[PDB]
RNA sequence: AAUUAUUCCCCAUGAACGAGGAAUUCCCAGUAAGUGCGGGUCAUAAGCUUGCGUUGAUUAAGUCCCUGCCCUUUGUACACA
RNA sequence: AAUUCUUGGACCGGCGCAAGACGGACCAGAGCGAAAGCAUUUGCCAAGAAUGUUUUCAUUAAUCAAGAACGAAAGUCGGAGGUUCGAAGACGAUCAGAUACCGUCGUAGUUCCGACCAUAAACGAUGCCGACCGGCGAUGCGGCGGCGUUAUUCCCAUGACCCGCCGGGCAGCUUCCGGGAAACCAAAGUCUUUGGGUUCCGGGGGGAGUAUGGUUGCAAAGCUGAAACUUAAAGGAAUUGA
């Protein structure tokens, strides 16, 4: 909790691995090196409704909470590293990482570089459900 | 009776294409048959685009688009809304529909 | 932040769930150039004017 | 029942002498109270920087891997680790109608350094082409992956790795491919889409404290 | 023929009701609503209905969100559907 | 939502390690193969169509009872292996009930080697060989001819485009060829104006691919395959309603 990067006009860089699975939202600052947590706020932490962790509404806080969090650590600004579930699964962000990057860069966290890194198979192993898949 | 002249599908000189697994579902759907669509949407949204745009500290940074290749069984294809019933006579028409704006 | 006064150039049509909105393209009276889409509640004409609390949210033409 | 970052002091890190702008930015450790020291966990972490971070302002879709081969005093000392193409750009370039033309090769530096280089070209279509597919036949893609492999190796064997990085900032073997394939069939979007680190040699300190001027 | 008070008059008696939950009806200009006046029933005879003036607004010039209904495409082994 | 996991630190993040599956995007109404089927690199081994030919043999050919090779998936026996997924089963929900759909586990199996079994909506639901009968635009391989563009800068000459022609292939569009009950099909046409060659096979619906005998297989089952009896329709394409 004593960054010795003087405030002058040096942005200091953490990592956030937003992780927007479709029944939770990570989010979560990292130190440049990706090995040294700072701060990990996931969705469920701040609603206690097991339907609504995946929210917009639970993004957005958790995004708000992490931000506060961090600009005491002294973390500056944040490099966006977004996924998908990724793997077999869907590849498409959940409906909380646009609420979640929006939210803390209104918090006061400037936004670096954003990129994709959803673990994508150059071919996987067969996929959950049968042959015929999920009817409902 | 015959429906379709091709039989749904885009199969013509094989008799085997690898089956594939519906985005929605995980039914196995042959590869030829299968419902394609290529998304390419921007990583932040419409409004949420200004917010980050003065809340960045790089000047005049092309932010990344995320491209999504989804393909669907017939059932979500229909249910989704991707494609729908047709005329007995347009649904001989192969032209992709008009996308200028 | 200042309320900006703004006069609204055109009436395009009507939006909402029951039609309770104009999307109307309204150009700012302090700068000459700037015009962007905004529902407005109540019966407006063309050629009024909006008192906007903030100038920079933009209505989705649809 | 304890503050976890009343006991954590900062770093800077140094990035090596080949890229314009050093300072990359800041680190965190549990200074040494026994036995696990500040020094021995500061070891051996890698970063992933952009290519337009590492310069002033450049190619955003270029990223460059550096690891903390030893720790000066205040100061993480880097070294090239490896280098890889970003999703957005590389899903950008893959597209239909054309022949994309993938090849890997396993060559090694004078000073003991063994790299994996994957390149990756697409056949372009012509100005005044009619014809909507423009493929290459399997022969004409055999001898395009045989000049990418044997231009990727003669590039790197013959010299030490701080010219080989200084290669890979612009991408002078990408261009080199670009040329040679001309006759066989033109390529558009030839670059070496990524670099893996397999082997090193033995870590002495005089050679990364030249390497970092 | 008025007991089980037909209708009307007078003194007396002085109740719940402080604007009404779930829900829900009708309506856009001389319209809603207030306000009274005739016709029908009628020996006795309006808290109903059917007509007439009188005073006279708030909101809207829209939409398919809800509720209904009607089309076109589509599927059908149904045609007392 | 619950069953499951987790302060004997799960999930998230970093650096490595092993394992066994699988080859995304490029990937197409594109290619090859007798059909099943076939997709990372490179090497080795034998095969094959089409094209080119003023080479060679000279009717050696087409289709085929008997007989034979290959034959998805599942399944059985033996050995190795066990990442994912997952018949059986163990629960958790929903439901009037759920022995299902949905969810967490999960043995056989899924993968490899060696023996079996020989079936699929194994589909173009369409045998093979040969000839004749409209047009157009593309496409994949081979050849041939021609302004011009680009690389080998030295461009002879090859490669990438461009414009046409020829032959084989996957398909497409179009029309009063003609046919057909029509849907539709340049073949499903050249059929009362009925005959080019040949193999298999159908005879109202059930009973029934059942019984029985034979044969093949370790088993599962495969191939061949009736009758009594019951019945006036079952069915195909297209139309108008609901
Ligand atoms: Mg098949
Ligand atoms: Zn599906």
């Amino acid at each position: 909790s004593l960054g010795p990067q003087v405030a002058e006009g040096e942005n200091v860089f953490g990592v956030c691995h937003i992780f927007a699975s479709f029944n939770d939202t990570f989010v979560h600052v990292t130190d440049l090196s990706g090995k040294e947590t700072i701060c990990r706020v996931t969705g469920g932490m701040k609603v206690k409704a097991d339907r609504d962790e995946s929210s917009p509404y639970a993004a957005m806080l958790a995004a708000q909470d992490v931000a506060q969090r961090c600009k005491e650590l002294g973390i500056t600004a944040l490099h966006i590293k977004l996924r998908a579930t990724g793997g077999n699964r869907t590849k498409t962000p959940g409906p909380g990482a646009q609420s979640a990057l929006r939210a803390l860069a209104r918090s006061g966290m400037k936004i670096g570089r954003i990129e994709d890194v959803t673990p994508i198979p150059s071919d996987s192993t067969r996929r959950k459900g049968g042959r015929r898949g999920r009817r409902l | 009776t015959k429906k379709r002249r091709n039989n749904g599908r885009a199969k013509k000189g094989r008799g085997h294409v690898q089956p594939i697994r519906c985005t929605n579902c995980a039914r196995c759907v042959p590869k030829d048959k299968a419902i394609k669509k290529f998304v390419i949407r921007n990583i932040v949204e419409a409004a949420a685009v200004r917010d980050i745009s003065e809340v960045s500290v790089f000047d005049a940074y092309v932010l990344p688009k995320l491209y999504v290749k989804l393909h669907y069984c017939v059932s979500c294809a229909i249910h989704s809304k991707v494609v729908r019933n047709r005329s007995r006579e347009a649904r001989k028409d192969r032209t992709p529909p008009p996308r200028f704006r | 932040q200042p309320i900006k006064l703004a006069r609204v150039t055109k009436v395009l049509g009507r939006t909402g769930s029951q039609g309770q909105c104009t999307q109307v393209r309204v150009e700012f009276m302090d700068d000459t150039s700037r015009s962007i889409i905004r529902n407005v509640k109540g019966p407006v004409r063309e050629g009024d004017v909006l008192t906007l609390l903030e100038s920079e949210r933009e209505a989705r033409r649809l | 029942v304890v503050d976890p970052f009343s006991k954590k002091d900062w770093y800077d890190v140094k990035a090596p002498a080949m890229f314009n702008i050093r300072n990359i930015g800041k680190t965190l450790v549990t200074r040494t109270q026994g036995t696990k020291i500040a020094s021995d966990g500061l070891k051996g972490r890698v970063f992933e920087v952009s290519l337009a971070d590492l310069q002033n302002d450049e190619v955003a879709f270029r990223k460059f891997k550096l690891i903390t081969e030893d720790v000066q005093g205040k100061n993480c000392l880097t070294n090239f680790h490896g280098m890889d193409l970003t999703r957005d750009k590389m899903c950008s370039m893959v597209k239909k109608w054309q022949t994309m033309i993938e090849a890997h090769v396993d060559v090694k530096t004078t000073d003991g350094y063994l790299l994996r280089l994957f390149c990756v070209g697409f056949t372009k279509k012509r100005n005044n082409q009619i014809r909507k597919t423009s493929y290459a036949q399997h022969q004409q893609v055999r001898q395009i992956r045989k000049k990418m492999m044997e231009i990727m190796t003669r590039e790197v064997q013959t010299n030490d790795l701080k010219e080989v990085v200084n290669k890979l900032i612009p991408d002078s073997i990408g261009k080199d491919i670009e040329k040679a394939c001309q006759s066989i069939y033109p390529l558009h979007d030839v670059f070496v889409r990524k670099v893996k680190m397999l082997k090193k040699p033995k870590f002495e300190l005089g050679k990364l404290m030249e390497l970092h001027g």
